[PDB]
Order: C-alpha cells, then structure tokens, then sequence
C-alpha cells in the first residue's frame, strides 16, 4: 500500500494486522 | 552515481520522528526535551539506533514494527553523512555533555 509508507513501514503494526 | 544520496533517508527520519515525538508529547515538559535530545544525540554520534529506538520507547514509544529499529540502521548512513557536512560548520566541544546518561 501507499500513503506515509515510510512512516507505516516502520510505525504501527497491530492497527494493520487487527 | 552522484555525490549526495544521504538526503533520501532524511525524508523518513525527519518524518518518522514527527510521529513518535507526539506519541509521548503528553508525559511532561521533559519528554519534549527527551525526544529532542534523543534525535540530536543519535545524530551527534552520542547515541545509537538500538539505543535511540530502545530509549525513545519511553518518551515517544518506539515499540512498534519489529523491523523499525533496523530501518534507522540502513538510513543512518544518510542522516549521519549528509548531516555531517553541516555539522562540520559548527564543530563545537561535545565533551561538554548536557544530558549525560548510562545508556
């Protein structure tokens, strides 16, 4: 996916797998 | 290749920090100082990725993606190298140490 990829590829993990 | 690719990582580092910075911008008037000190420290060669991320967990809460701490290690060369240029213009006496911690 995109949008703040640099921030997502390092921050947050549960909010995406939940 | 060209001379000056270290500018790339600064995009994620300068951006990432802006998020975790607020994650703990409600603890006390010192965290705001911690987050600021953590970043300046990691760049001042007085910190480290494993430490910055490990410590930031308190002030900014870095415990996120298990692969987040390693990222800074890959982009660190850019943030350090690129920032080293401007840092050279200052070259003060780091021996002063204002925070001083065990780490």
């Amino acid at each position: 996916i995109g949008t703040d990829k640099e921030l997502s590829d390092l921050l947050d993990f549960s909010a995406m797998f939940s | 290749g060209a001379m000056g690719s270290g500018a790339r990582q600064l995009s994620k580092l300068k951006r990432f920090l802006t998020t975790l910075q607020q994650f703990g911008n409600d603890i006390s008037p010192e965290i705001g100082e911690r987050v600021r000190t953590l970043v300046l420290g990691l760049v001042n060669s007085t910190l480290t990725i494993e430490e910055f991320h490990s410590k930031l967990q308190e002030a900014t809460n870095f415990p996120l993606r298990p692969f987040v701490i390693p990222f800074l290690k890959a982009n660190l060369p850019l943030l350090q190298r690129e920032l080293l240029h401007c840092a050279r213009l200052a070259k003060q006496n780091p021996a002063q140490y204002l925070a001083q911690h065990e780490q």
